[PDB]
């Protein structure tokens, strides 16, 4: 990003839950699998929504 | 006129969260103190070491805190001011506290924000801006230069951003530790 | 300032006062280059400047 | 002096830098040449025929 | 009105110049004015312009310069004889 | 280093100065480092080009330029890739010979690692061989600093020479690194790997 | 065809000149042809 | 030459010079020399 820069401390939970994570840094080694198919989206999209529901 | 203060009245106690590196500057506050006994074998001692850190790390303070450590002649004044809008009086400053230096040893020459004074060159700037900066800073090259490890004078500079730092005041033998 | 123009004109003219001759200006991409629009630098300034005279001159 | 110095720097700054050849460069008694000719030059028989001419 | 003293008022980039170095005399002349009318009030309207942040803008040395320059005049600033100086700026956070 | 600067032509003038000084010293040797944060493509790019580049066709015309000759004598550089110097100066003619400088091999490391030891005082039940079959990937520089750190250690633990041991912790600590892991985590590693080593 | 009047001016200078290597005083109309083929190579 | 009217030429590089207190002058010359030769016209090439 075009980032910036302030003097505030670390967010309480999502700024401090992100040390979690190990983003990509490297461009040439990025994966990305093929996107689904609008018939695999529903069923993925689904157990999201089980998730909330629950 | 320079801002020397005589004896400090700040210590290696008040300061804190530093401990680790803080032996470097003791190690060095025993060079400047006895310049004699590390004359003894010739253990070389640094040329001038430049404090780095982002802002609000205490920087400032720290390097006074050496300098109340050894009640030695501090020598203070913002790299930034090296560069007033007159051309060719930016240089005379620089030469006016080094001979300041030079007579009053041991003394600890401190200058914070001097990358002022060493971010590269811009590529994009005005020259008439850069030309008495590029003066200033060849002024500060060649006296630091003539200095000579014997006249005990440790020298400190200060900034928060190394990478911005151009590659001459970088030189092993000019700023040897970091 | 103003050293490179004196220097083509010196160049061109000397050239010109023992005629018929010869003159070789190898890699005048260094000075022939085509005048930006961009760019307030005394360099510029002098470039440009000289490839005036360069012009002047040859015509 | 204290005006011409300035002069001398001038003209010295702005002098001629091009080197001569093919006059007499008889500072000692020679003139600079170059030593090749339209015969060690094997392959641009157009650009060699157009200076030719 | 109730301080009993006098009134200051110019503005943030006032300071700003052209020519190099003339924003910190110009500083200093107004530290000084302000300095032999004490005590008084000097308020700053457009005070994020010279109050800004370091390298948030292309004016490095200019604005480096306007800010340590007043720093350091009203860093060994111990002769106060009752003055004040409010600077008025709408983003608190963006200062330096 | 010197080569760059923004001021005006001087890259040009102190690239003059070496070539010239270096034919009136005739016959010489002249070695320049740093040649890729200079000798890069010509082009627009920024502004620093108007001068950048300038300096670099003076370098141009230095190495053949006119003059059909000046002694002969040998230009050599330093770049990490060749593939982003210029096409005018890679070329056959301006640069005879090239050769690659690869990270030392393995009777390379044997040699390179023996003859930094003369230097320090050192026992002789020393084979090399595992030395060498040890320190595979490394950069000269990275065996100069293992005999530093070796050599440092010994006089921090109160010893007089470094042996077989010495060494191998030397070069352990140079590549696996050097942070505190609760008892909780800890146990989380440990049974990942032991099921990653089961299965394979 | 795609010229202009300065290619014009040059190309019949090209072909004065290719007359004179020819050795004839008098520019024919060859010489005209003549430019556009010295000009190929 | 069909106007039957003098003709004066120019040209763009002429009037600039990178040092100062010359272009003003010399167009004010050129303009008075056109005046006081009037009727004229100035061919000026390059004008850009
Ligand atoms: N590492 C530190 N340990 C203790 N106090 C510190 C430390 N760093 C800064 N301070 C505090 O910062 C204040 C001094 O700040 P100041 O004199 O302005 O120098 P500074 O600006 O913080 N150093 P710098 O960030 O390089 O400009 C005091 O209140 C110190 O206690």
């Amino acid at each position: 990003v075009i980032g910036q820069q302030r003097a505030r401390k670390v967010v309480s939970t999502d700024a401090m839950d992100a040390f979690a994570d190990w983003p990509t840094v490297s461009e040439d080694f990025r994966f990305d699998a093929p996107s689904p198919s609008d018939v695999t989206w529903h069923r993925y999209t689904d157990e999201v929504r089980r998730v909330l529901k629950g | 006129e320079a801002r020397k203060e005589g004896l400090t009245g700040v210590e290696f106690r008040d300061v804190a969260g530093l401990g680790p590196i803080l032996n470097e500057v003791v190690e060095v506050v025993e060079f400047l103190k006895d310049p004699g006994t590390f004359s003894k074998l010739g253990a070389r001692p640094p040329k001038g070491i430049l404090l780095e850190g982002d802002p609000g790390t205490g920087k400032t303070l720290l390097a006074k805190a050496l300098a109340g450590e050894a009640m030695v002649p501090f020598y203070q004044m913002s790299g930034t001011e090296f560069t007033e809008g007159i051309v060719g009086l930016g240089a005379a400053r620089v030469r006016d506290l080094f001979k300041r230096a030079r007579a009053t040893a041991p003394c600890v020459i401190f200058v914070d924000e001097i990358d002022a004074l060493g971010l590269r060159r811009a590529e994009n700037d005005s020259a008439k801006t850069n030309e008495e900066r590029e003066q200033t800073l060849n002024q500060l090259l060649t006296e630091m230069d003539g200095f000579t490890p014997d006249t005990g004078v440790v020298f400190l500079g200060a900034t928060n951003r190394a990478d911005l730092l151009d590659p001459a005041l970088m030189r092993p033998g000019r700023f040897d530790r970091k | 300032a103003g050293v490179a123009a004196a220097r083509v004109n010196s160049l061109f003219y000397n050239a010109r006062k023992k005629a018929p001759a010869i003159i070789f200006i190898d890699e005048i991409d260094a000075i022939g280059r085509a005048r930006s629009t961009l760019g307030g630098d005394p360099g510029s300034m002098e470039r440009e400047s000289a490839l005036l005279a360069m012009l002047v001159q040859m015509d | 002096s204290k005006q011409e110095k300035k002069e001398s720097q001038w003209e010295r700054l702005t002098s001629s830098r091009a080197r001569e050849f093919m006059t007499k460069d008889e500072k000692t008694g020679k003139m600079r040449d170059t030593g090749v000719r339209f015969e060690d030059i094997a392959g641009m028989e157009f650009l060699v025929t157009e200076m030719r001419e | 009105a109730e301080g009993g003293v006098r009134m200051f008022t110019c503005s943030g980039t006032d300071f700003y110049d052209v020519y190099s170095g003339v924003g910190a005399r110009r500083v200093r002349e107004t530290f000084d004015r302000l300095r032999n009318a004490a005590p008084a009030i000097l308020f700053i309207d457009e005070f994020d312009a010279m109050g800004a942040a370091r390298g948030a803008q292309a004016s490095g040395d200019e604005s480096a310069s306007i800010i340590n320059e007043l720093l350091v005049q009203m860093d060994g600033f111990e002769d106060n004889r009752g003055i004040v100086v409010l600077g008025a700026t709408n983003r608190p956070g963006a200062i330096d | 280093a010197e080569f760059i600067e923004m001021y005006m032509g001087l890259g040009a003038a102190r690239v003059r100065d070496l070539f010239n000084t270096a034919r009136s010293v005739a016959p010489c040797i002249i070695f320049i480092d740093e040649l890729d944060a200079v000798g890069r493509q010509r082009q627009g790019g920024g502004r620093s080009n108007d001068e950048r580049d300038n300096t670099v066709n003076q370098l141009l015309t230095e190495m053949d330029g006119f003059e059909a000759e000046q002694q002969g004598i040998v230009v050599m550089g330093a770049t990490n890739r060749k593939d982003v110097l210029d096409a005018a100066l890679t070329r056959p003619g301006r640069f005879d010979r090239s050769i690659e400088v690869r990270r030392p091999d393995f009777q390379g490391r044997l040699e390179a690692v023996k003859v930094h030891l003369r230097d320090k005082p050192v026992a002789a039940e020393i084979d090399y061989v595992s030395l060498a079959s040890l320190m595979g990937g490394m950069s000269g520089a990275q065996i100069a600093g293992v005999a530093n750190t070796a050599c440092f250690l010994a006089s921090r633990d109160g010893r007089s020479e470094v042996n077989q041991t010495d060494l191998t912790l030397a070069v352990e600590q140079a590549k696996y690194g050097r942070r505190f892991v609760g008892a909780g985590r800890k146990k989380r590693f440990a049974v990942m790997e032991a099921s990653i080593a089961l299965a394979a | 065809a795609g010229f202009t009047g300065a290619d014009v001016m040059g190309l019949m200078a090209r072909a004065a000149r290719m007359a004179a290597r020819q050795g004839r005083h008098a520019i024919t109309e060859d010489d005209i042809y003549a430019a556009m083929e010295n000009k190929t190579m």
